């Protein structure tokens, strides 16, 4: 570790470089030191440690933020069953029936991912990249955060036509043969698109739903919640209360992937 | 007070947008070389150093020194800014 | 005072409203609210009122023990040769300063557009 | 639909008084509730089970002597045989109660104390004493002097243990015992836990299986 | 040194028979044999005449902080009296819970001057302070906040020795609670390190700061007649009341003064 | 349930209010409450409120009206500066006092008046402050002249014993770039909530 | 919520305190008790701000600079001193000072010898120091070490919160000089926050607050404590805590 490293002269002082991992080493060893810090949220926490759709409660959805809809005035009258009042000009989802259907999603995320399906997670708004990006390497799986070019899955050929395909084991190993120019060719469509802002890309959910493909969204007081088949009610605005449903979903498919595994050493 | 809610638009823009930018140096100088002149009859000594501010600033053209995003913003954000009920 | 909403783990949490001050929760007008509502709730002051009252009293005596707390602790700094660079008036003054400046010549030149 | 249990929740059988139990009410081929109280008495241990184990027999003297030699007689047929068989059974020993030929079996006068009369206070008692393995056999079993049947099902099946309960509740001690056998012919807690609570697709999201594995794993198997 | 307390029977009120005499005694002790090793006399005088003689001087530093150390202690137990409450030797001592109870200074009020005479100290007080709760709110929130070696002061303004106005003020390790030894010392420094640097304005205008934080009203240097001090020190409370139960000592403290001294302490007023 | 949930949890612990947010009038004291947000929790734009605030605002603190709006904004400003004020007036150390006499409301059918102060100063008037150069008697602040005087985020009324012409008449409007030293002699509170300042300028 | 780091051989410790230097009770009163009090003092202080998240080391480095909410920084700074205190202390988790160790408190203290350095130390203790504080043998930016006291929560990391001398009571001119020499330097930061760069690390911290050795030694014999601790110290602790 660190081979390029000049050390200063024994007489002479420590150099910048040295001072620096001087301080990394107290860093590591004993800055952490005078006490801890038990029930705090650390926003890191939730991409990287999420907890399992089994043991989510209502007072860690409340927490999260997931039970703020829309608003008063933005209010699509079709959600109306989920929501469960307003308050502060606010309407507020019911966070009993937001756990059902985050638990019912969940479980299909985990199916597809056993199944050995392509998980596609889809999320145009602003900060969500980075937390998506870790739910697609969580599964075996796929994500788009800059725009969904409006016909990927149904004018495939022309859109996703030179990119490379692959192959795969029962395992998640390459097995790098050459694909032939008929097999690359194919449209090879998701087994589960999952939104984080379905209200914002209505074309990927129409197109789902032309393709013929199953789709998971986070529902806000404003969405439309028939135009999926699987809605979660909740707080599509708010950056943390996505990701911690998000990261759920992600450790839901992660669960059901090494589930596939151990049945394929097996 | 009385709001004043539009319908739905095309488009919202302004159809010219003024930077509202600050007026030449040379010009003012100008006026007040004038302005001068007005008093103190044609051409007295009280406007000695004027003129020669003037005549520095129009030496290499007439004028010394040679656009506001307003419509896309507006174009950005009308669709958010709209209260326009749901599909 | 400034408020933190971002919510640490809503129920991890478990006051007891005997008293205003709990661990996890800092000391604002919502303690006191918790401990009217505790005091109702235990019929020690029937009225709703009087509890109130008596959870804002409670309040300003902790209140004046954390100031007190501070300015003790700035004069302990002072005594021991504790040295501060910027203070928060002057931290103000400086803040201001700028302002002023950016102000001065803008206004410089907008009385010269008027003259001219 | 379900939800996680709070966070101050404890499982009320602490693992002391779940030892005694299991010392205690496990009999042999001929067992009684004499037996049992026989047990009690004598068991040793930690004081709070030893407690415990007072409590419950005293609990049981308060509570009639026949119905529980009868329950006890029935307990162990039933485990051994099969559904049908074991619901006649039950039908026939009521049957006998409601009707008893030979005065052994004070129901109804207790029911009245109880249910109709008042609530408060326990009845008195008139008989008190260890009752034959015949004696018992005919207070729960049939004879030619009544016809006895249960009314037809659409479904008229007959099975010795449940198809469907074990998948859909908590893993039995027994079951855990025999994935741990399994797995020795390393072991450890962490990957039992995993096993269970992941592996298996029935019980994938049960709610205090993890917790329940673990208590298991406390009482029985070591290091 | 003082006559109200013993070696073997100490205060019913505050310390226990052990935890006195760790308090008081031997801290006494070890403080006069540390001034005798210091200083070759042994020649006790009075302590505030040698802090004044030997006050603003490096060399005779330590000597006037072991003499300010044993006068405060001395005027903190003068006083100090019996009291109602049981000993801390019989009470169970305080755990975490003791943080997160709410004073009752705000609302609650016990042992005036009042009751045991002591009027116009009272009034004086009332002048100062608002009122006697406010006073005492004042006192036992400042000594808990000293959190090490300190003394909280009641104080009198100097300008027959008359007096102005009451005050309250905090003074830690070895502080002297009168300003006049003291006051300027910082100045002159400055003033010696200016001249030391011309030998070899901002510092202008940090002198006229330090000039004008100085001097009084009217007069050219103003000073601090003492009338109550109490200890902060862990060294007195630790061993009774462990380390969470401070605010409960200075509560048994402040209900175990003896006004009477403190009244008498009090001068004229102008 | 959830409902009490709710009731408990931090947004409806912040009490509502539509005031303006941009109130050009006379601000005797704080409008809104201050809602402040941990750096990590900036950095992913989350300031515990419905939406997302946007990656525009890098101050940690501001100040709201609606959670959510018709025009799908929140109605914010990002701005606390009535903390710093309070902050700098407990720094000055003049304790207030109300100057008629009367008792001091924090000790001993609803009343929507501000009971004493309204919080900026729970500091009591009876204590000395001691520093290495001996007992502060005159508390030393520096504000600059308008014209009453600036102090530490508080506009004061001014007295001195000779106007000073050398420093005012040279540069007539614009005292305010000049910081002049001020002695703080009391601090009263009005009925209407204003800290009346009274300072003395120093030369 | 802060609260206090689970020590190795807890149980252990609660039934013997530490062989040499701290009784049963002498260590529940600097720790058990004392470390909690503080983390919950701590955490009051910080309940609903944004220090709450951070750790103790990191609370006091941020707060240095900050003239008001000087409690918050002396409590971080117990808390921390107090654990380092702790970490010297502990028995396990027989050990000689490293060789490297030696060699730099050689070349530090004009080539003196390991005992005489520890003599000094607590001369300086003795000395320096009235009523609460801390012991530091510290390194710097320059690879030679010192010694540093502290007055009660004075850090040794941020020099501007070192504490390291009375102005209560009467000082040097030589001490006002380096004083004032500190004060032009804060100055010349510019930042506005207005906070210095500094590298100061603790070797060996010692804890010369009253709930140490009060107990175990009496109001007297701190000295005694002191020489005791040095005595007997965590030496890989120390050694681990000295290599860049
Ligand atoms: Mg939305």
């Amino acid at each position: 570790p660190y081979p390029n490293l000049i050390p200063s002269a024994n007489d002479k002082p420590y150099s910048s470089q040295e001072l620096f991992l001087r301080q990394l080493n107290h860093s590591m060893r004993t800055a952490k030191l005078g006490a801890t810090i038990s029930k705090v949220y650390y926003p890191h926490k939730d991409i990287f440690y999420p907890p399992l759709p089994e043991n989510i409660t209502v007072e860690s959805l409340m927490s999260a933020g997931v039970h703020l809809g829309q608003s008063t005035s933005l209010w699509r009258s079709s959600t109306q069953s989920y929501i469960y009042g307003e308050y502060k000009g606010i309407h507020i989802i019911d966070l009993n029936q937001t756990l059902s259907y985050l638990k019912r999603a969940a479980k299909v995320v985990e199916g597809v991912s056993e199944s050995g399906g392509i998980i596609l997670f889809l999320g145009t708004r602003q900060g969500q990249k980075r937390g998506l990006e870790e739910a697609a390497k969580k599964t075996h799986g796929y994500y788009v955060s800059t725009r969904w070019i409006p016909g990927t899955l149904t004018n495939s050929t022309e859109i996703s036509g030179i990119w490379e395909k692959q192959e795969i084991d029962s395992n998640d190993n390459p097995t790098e043969r050459a694909l032939s120019p008929n097999e690359t060719s194919k449209q090879v469509k998701p087994d589960l698109l999952v939104v984080l802002n379905p209200t914002e890309n209505r074309n990927a959910l129409l197109e789902a739903i032309k393709s013929r493909v199953p789709t998971i969204a986070i529902i806000d007081t404003d969405s439309e919640p028939s135009l999926v088949t699987y809605p979660i009610p909740g707080n599509d605005d708010s950056l943390r209360s996505v990701n911690f449903l998000l990261g759920v979903l992600a450790r839901a498919g992660q669960r059901g992937l090494q589930n596939r595994l151990a049945r394929n050493n097996e | 007070p009385p709001v004043y809610r539009l319908p739905p638009l095309p488009r919202l823009k302004v159809k010219k947008p003024i930077i509202r930018q600050e007026a030449n140096k040379c010009l003012v100088l100008m006026s007040n070389l004038l302005q001068c002149w007005s008093s103190y009859g044609h051409m007295s000594p009280k406007c000695a150093g004027l003129v020669t501010e003037l005549k520095s600033c129009t030496s290499e053209s007439a004028l010394g020194k040679r656009k506001s995003n307003i419509n896309y913003h507006a174009a950005r954000l009308y669709d958010r800014i709209n209260g326009k009920p749901h599909d | 005072r400034p408020k933190i909403l971002v919510e640490n783990e809503i129920g991890d949490e478990n006051y007891d409203w005997s008293h205003m001050l709990q661990i996890g929760r800092p000391l604002d007008g919502e303690s006191v609210i918790q401990r009217t509502m505790y005091l109702i709730k235990t019929k020690q002051y029937g009225d709703m009122v009087e509890a109130y009252d008596h959870a804002r009293y409670e309040f300003y005596a902790l209140r004046m023990q954390e100031e007190t707390e501070q300015q003790v602790a700035l004069e302990e700094a002072e005594m021991f040769g504790s040295l501060f660079g910027v203070s928060a008036i002057e931290h103000g003054i400086q803040k201001e300063q700028e302002v002023l400046d950016v102000w001065e010549k803008k206004v410089v030149e907008e009385t010269e557009l008027m003259a001219a | 639909f379900v939800s996680p249990l709070p966070k101050d929740y404890v499982f009320k059988y602490s693992n002391e008084k779940l030892n005694v139990i299991e010392a205690c009410f496990n009999l042999s081929k001929n067992g009684t509730i004499e037996d049992i109280m026989n047990n009690l008495r004598q068991y040793e241990g930690s004081a709070e089970g030893k407690a415990f184990a007072q409590e419950i027999k005293t609990k049981l003297l308060t509570k009639s002597p026949s119905s529980l030699q009868i329950a006890l007689r029935l307990v162990q047929e039933n485990s051994r045989d099969h559904i049908e068989s074991a619901i006649k059974r039950d039908l026939y020993t009521a049957a006998n109660m409601c009707m008893n030929q030979d005065s052994l079996v004070e129901f109804s006068e207790a029911t009245k104390h109880k249910l109709i009369d008042k609530q408060r206070v326990p009845y008195p008692w008139t008989k008190k004493e260890q009752l034959f393995v015949s004696q018992l056999t005919s207070i729960t079993s049939p004879k030619p002097s009544l016809p006895m049947s249960l009314l037809r099902n659409t479904s008229n099946v007959t099975w010795t243990q449940y198809p469907y309960h074990s998948k859909y509740q908590l893993p039995t001690e027994q079951e855990i015992a025999a994935y741990i056998e399994k797995r020795t012919n390393k072991v450890t807690e962490r990957e039992v836990l995993n096993h269970f609570a992941n592996v298996i697709p029935s019980r994938r999201g049960k709610l205090g299986i993890q917790s329940l594995c673990k208590i298991v794993c406390e009482r029985k198997c070591e290091e | 040194a003082l006559e109200h307390l013993k070696e073997g029977a100490p205060l019913k009120g505050l310390f226990s028979i052990e935890g006195l005499q760790k308090a008081w005694f031997d801290r006494v002790k070890y403080l006069d044999a540390k001034l005798n090793d210091c200083t070759n006399e042994a020649q006790q005088k009075p302590l505030e005449t040698l802090i004044h003689e030997n006050s603003k001087s490096a060399s005779k530093k330590h000597i006037v902080n072991y003499a300010s150390s044993l006068y405060n202690l001395k005027f903190s137990m003068s006083s100090l009296q019996g009291c109602i409450r049981t000993p801390p030797e019989e009470c169970p001592r305080l755990g975490p819970e003791a943080l997160l109870q709410t004073p009752d200074f705000n609302r609650t009020i016990s042992n005036e001057p009042l009751t045991t005479g002591n009027e116009r100290l009272q009034a004086a007080l009332i002048s100062s302070f608002g009122s006697l709760m406010e006073f005492r709110t004042l006192l036992i929130n400042s000594n808990l906040a000293i959190s090490g070696d300190g003394f909280t002061w009641l104080v009198a303004r100097r300008q027959d020795i008359e007096y102005d106005k009451l005050f309250i003020l905090n003074t830690y390790n070895a502080g002297t609670p009168f300003n006049f030894s003291t006051s300027g010392v910082m100045n002159e420094l400055n003033n010696q390190y200016t001249n030391m640097e011309k030998q070899r304005a901002k510092q202008a205008k940090t002198k006229f700061i330090y000039e004008t934080q100085q001097k009084g009203f009217s007069g050219k240097e103003v000073s601090y007649i003492p009338l109550l001090a109490i200890d902060a020190s862990p060294k007195t409370w630790l061993t009774d009341y462990g380390v969470f139960g401070k605010r409960e000592y200075l509560e048994r403290v402040w209900d175990s003064i003896e006004w009477k001294i403190v009244e008498s302490r009090l001068p004229q007023r102008t | 349930t959830l409902a009490e949930l709710l009731g408990r949890s931090r947004i409806a612990q912040v009490a509502n209010n539509h005031k303006p947010l941009t109130y050009t009038g006379k601000k005797f004291h704080p409008t809104h409450q201050i809602i402040e947000t941990k750096p990590s929790t900036l950095y992913r734009q989350e300031w515990g409120l419905k939406s997302a605030i946007p990656s525009k605002i890098k101050s940690r603190y501001l100040v709201y009206n609606d959670l959510d709006t018709l025009e799908r904004i929140t109605t914010f400003e990002p701005r606390g500066g009535t903390q710093w004020n309070r902050l700098r007036f407990q720094e000055m150390g003049v304790p207030i006092v109300s100057n008629i006499g009367r008792q001091n409301p924090f000790f001993k059918k609803f009343n929507t008046e501000i009971i004493g102060t309204g919080g900026l100063s729970y500091s009591l008037p009876g204590k000395l402050k001691n520093s290495p150069n001996g007992v502060i008697q005159r508390t030393v602040v520096p504000g600059r002249i308008l014209n009453l005087a600036a102090i530490g985020g508080f506009v004061a009324d001014v007295v001195f014993f000779q106007s000073p012409p050398s420093s005012f008449n040279s540069m007539g409007d614009f005292i305010r770039m000049k910081t002049f030293l001020f002695e703080i002699l009391e601090a009263s509170m009005e009925k209407n909530g204003s800290v009346s300042m009274h300072a003395r300028l120093l030369e | 919520i802060h609260v206090v780091p689970k020590l190795p051989n807890s149980k252990a410790l609660l039934q013997n305190g530490v062989p040499n230097i701290l009784s049963s009770s002498g260590f529940k009163t600097v720790w058990f008790d004392y470390q909690r009090y503080l983390c919950d003092k701590l955490t009051l202080a910080t309940a609903g701000q944004s220090l709450e998240s951070y750790y103790p080391f990191h609370i006091l480095l941020k707060t240095a600079g900050n003239p008001l909410q000087s409690n918050i920084f002396n409590l971080a700074s117990s808390i921390h001193n107090n654990h380092l205190f702790v970490e010297n202390i502990l028995p396990s988790a027989k050990t000689e000072p490293s060789r490297l160790f030696l060699s730099k408190i050689k070349d530090s203290f004009n080539g003196s010898d390991w005992e005489v350095v520890k003599e000094e130390m607590i001369y300086r203790a003795e000395n320096e120091v009235l009523g609460q504080g801390w012991l530091f043998l510290v390194e710097n930016n320059e690879k030679k070490l010192f010694i540093l006291t502290s007055n009660n929560n004075g850090t040794p990391y941020y020099f501007p919160r070192n504490q390291s001398f009375d102005l209560n009571s009467a000082i040097s001119i030589d001490e006002f000089a380096t004083l004032k020499q500190m004060k032009e330097l804060i100055g010349k930061s510019t930042k506005l926050n207005g906070k210095v760069q500094d590298w100061t690390m603790p070797i060996i911290c010692v804890n010369l607050w009253d709930h140490a050795y009060l107990h175990d030694y009496g109001v007297g014999n701190r000295s005694k404590y002191v020489k005791n601790v040095l005595d007997n110290l965590n030496w890989s602790v120390v050694n681990n805590r000295i290599f860049s």
